[PDB]
């Protein structure tokens, strides 16, 4: 008998599959803990969740699409909580709707696609950032629908992840080189189209996901290119920072503290940046193209009470 | 060429007393006939005006306070799509001044559509009237543009008949306006 | 007998010093060549130069400090060559003059410090770019002043240069972090001044050092903090380019080709970019300092005729 | 509190009949003895003029076409030394709505120097002004300030008696009216 909290139930299938993703993943867990420890009562199932909502951040905190999953489920459980079906169908009921979650987000991504293929036009030089999967979901309908583009993929220094889409959709059969990180200035002159992808959506429209997407925002800005993003629905979160700097990674981004003797260097600044609403200009989900006010609006309603 | 802006601008001498002038440019060669009738109806009722042309607008930006838009579709960006020519330059002249641009607008002139790809959008015209010799052999190539897109960055204030909005806030009309269904109107669902 | 060209001269002297950079090994270089070469007549003194300066730029095209070394010591044979001493004299005169440069501008790099001490003041956050060594004869001698401040060092790739700082003025005993260098938007909000150092100085005032020097220019205006560059006056050169991209490494810097099995994939973009005038705000020579119209007059008179 | 702009704003009235209105904000509490002096000698020769005050220059930024600064000091890149208060934050707003800023300057406030740190070049005043409650021992601390820095940035024109000049552009008007040698001018060489 599972107890759903750490690696007992939800570590286990992230080694079943190298596609599914954090927040969808932590929403199978939490649909997969009261689809069977449902114990008959409205009041524990909820602590139940809630707490392990808490353990589940408790365990990786710096990974904050786990913080959007394990918070979208707890709006899940509230509008499925409403209807008001006094718990004596919905004990079923909720569980009936249960899974429609990894039948509904897990073919999101191709839903993405079904939409974001129309915004890369013909010969349209592309700039991507970091392993941004829903980007190549996009992209792989795109070299499906016989388009013709180009893409250039940056570093992802110190996170790696710019190394792996030049793996990707080289294979796939596409023109890409991988331009080094700090090489956006020189180049961003000459990209027509720049997508990104959040790790997270503020209150305003965010991009709460690598070292340097503001960084290229900021370049994407200056040289008045589109700063278009691919994300997809289970990505919403409630935290709205205010400056560049987010909740810390175990301390703040500007370190002072002595080497030892030969301690690790490279990680000593920030790896999560935040870009403001005004650099991005139109994201992607599963609710269409959705301009940032509009998902301002989109995470300010499903958030009050 | 918009008679929101004539209606406007007669009615704003005509009932309050607020004296003023306009400038105005030709989109030549499509407002070359109609800005001209543009200055001799607000001269009927004689609010200072006079008629710049393309070229000096640039010179005579710095003077200006105020642009002002009548547009012919307006998308959920805010990005309009606008009469004849001139206004994705203007407009932007405007922006690096720093000198504000409203746009009235009709509410049936919304579109829950969005700007895909922006050229597809635009009505590029014809080459006949941008220069008469009709070039036989040599045939030098040329480019007119009935159309002028501008974005909504460079765009202000929506003045609409149901209130002022901002470029980014012209969604939420259009979904009390339509839904999410007739936006790709096909039966063919691909 | 030696004849000057690419390592009976010049590389044997620079495994010499770890100090020495490459400009005024190339002073060292042409002036050694006629220094002993002097075959008592103007003509074919002046072809050994200049053969000798376009083989040394054959040598090793894309290391543009070299091209100005090899310029600045065809102003110097030419205004030596004025004064017009009939060649009687100045075939010992100009060799007399000689090894002023290697009295001059090998002492040069603490005349930088002397001067641009008076630019970091109490508690400075200080951001440096690549391994620019003045900016470090700058910043030894403002630690030797016993004045407080910290400094933050970005990565340099793939010139791998950012790595040597936080290896060099650790020892020396000031507070410093390692930043990557991508992470530059989220932290030069905080980052009081930035200094980087040129590897050329073009006709309007440029830096034509290294990959991202024009990323962090713009990240330097669009947070508002002051952009200085500790140089020295061996850097002028000739090559003013107009665009952000200057003389190509091999190709262009978007290559599009095809990795045939396992080749190197970091550096396919640009490695030399290009700051405009306007981003730098003021530079640091053996002249004072230095705006950058005053720059460009400085090299706009010594260049024309 | 310039002689240089009063003057030059009486000859502009007084042989040319140039007409036009200044809006003058007063440097509290130092230009408050001054500004009220230069409205009045402003309407001695009667020039439309009115006083804003410190904190209703920015509603008022908008309908200004143009500032002036009757500076004190300008270093070689043109960021100047001025006189009293005000300048740092109203040419700021003159920039960032893309207003010309002017600089009348005699030939002789020139300096050689750089404004190494900036804050040594500014003179800080006293505290008694500003809250003349003189409080004891509750004693909230407070800043007062007689030196206002402008950048070379946020200012656009030096007009000096030798002719208009760029603000990136003072340096060889220096270099033709001084030395190398005396910027250190110290018989200390270190």
């Amino acid at each position: 008998m599972s107890e759903f909290n750490i690696t007992e139930t939800y570590l286990r299938f992230l080694e079943e599959d190298t596609e599914m993703t954090m927040p969808i993943a932590a929403i199978e867990a939490l649909v997969t803990l009261l689809r069977i420890k449902t114990p008959e009562t409205a009041a524990e199932m909820i602590n139940t969740i809630k707490s392990s909502t808490e353990e589940l951040i408790k365990s990786i905190p710096n990974s904050v699409s786990l913080r959007a999953g394990c918070d979208i489920f707890m709006r899940f459980v509230l509008r499925n909580l409403h209807l008001y079906g006094d718990w004596e169908n919905c004990k079923q009921h909720l569980i009936e709707n249960g899974q429609l979650f990894v039948s509904r987000a897990k073919k999101s991504r191709n839903k993405i696609a079904e939409i974001g293929v129309d915004f890369i036009a013909d010969d349209d030089i592309i700039l991507v950032h970091g392993y941004s999967r829903a980007v190549f979901s996009l992209l792989n309908h795109a070299a499906n629908k016989f388009i013709r583009f180009r893409c250039v993929v940056t570093e992802s220094r110190p996170s790696k992840q710019g190394n792996q889409l030049y793996t990707l959709l080289e294979q796939k059969g596409i023109p890409v080189t991988l331009i080094v990180d700090s090489a956006v200035g020189a180049v961003i002159d000459k990209v027509d189209k720049v997508f990104v992808g959040a790790e997270g959506v503020a209150e305003s429209g965010g991009i709460i996901n690598l070292v340097g997407t503001y960084s290229v925002g900021v370049l994407a800005h200056n040289a008045r290119k589109p700063f278009y993003v691919v994300t997809e629905s289970h990505k919403f979160v409630r935290m709205f920072p205010l400056s560049s700097d987010d909740l810390p990674m175990a301390g703040p981004p500007l370190d002072f503290t002595r080497r030892t003797d030969d301690l690790e260097d490279a990680l000593r600044g920030p790896t999560i940046d935040y870009t403001a609403q005004e650099y991005i200009t139109a994201l992607i989900t599963d609710l269409g193209v959705l301009t940032p006010s509009a998902v301002s609006e989109e995470l300010i309603k499903m958030w009050y009470d | 060429d918009s008679k929101t802006v004539l209606k406007f601008l007669i009615t704003a001498r005509e009932r309050s007393n607020r004296t003023f002038t306009v400038l105005v440019t030709e989109g030549f060669p499509n407002n070359t006939k109609n800005a001209h009738e543009f200055a001799k109806k607000l001269a009927q009722h004689n609010i200072e005006t006079l008629v710049v042309p393309d070229s000096a607008v640039f010179a005579l930006m710095s003077r200006v306070g105020k642009v002002i838009i009548g547009t012919k579709a307006v998308f959920v960006n805010g990005g309009t799509i606008s009469s004849n020519s001139g206004v994705s330059s203007v407009c932007e002249c405007a922006r690096e001044f720093r000198t504000p641009v409203f746009a009235v607008a009709g509410l049936y002139k919304l579109s829950p559509l969005y700007p895909f790809d922006v050229e597809k959008f635009v009505e590029f015209g014809g080459s006949q009237r941008i220069l008469p010799r009709m070039d036989p052999r040599k045939r030098l190539d040329t480019v007119n543009q009935i159309t002028d897109y501008v974005p909504p960055e460079n765009i202000d204030i929506y003045i609409t008949n149901v209130g002022g909005f901002n470029p980014s806030f012209i969604y939420r009309i259009a979904w009390d306006n339509y839904k999410q269904i007739d936006v790709h109107l096909d039966k063919n669902k691909a």
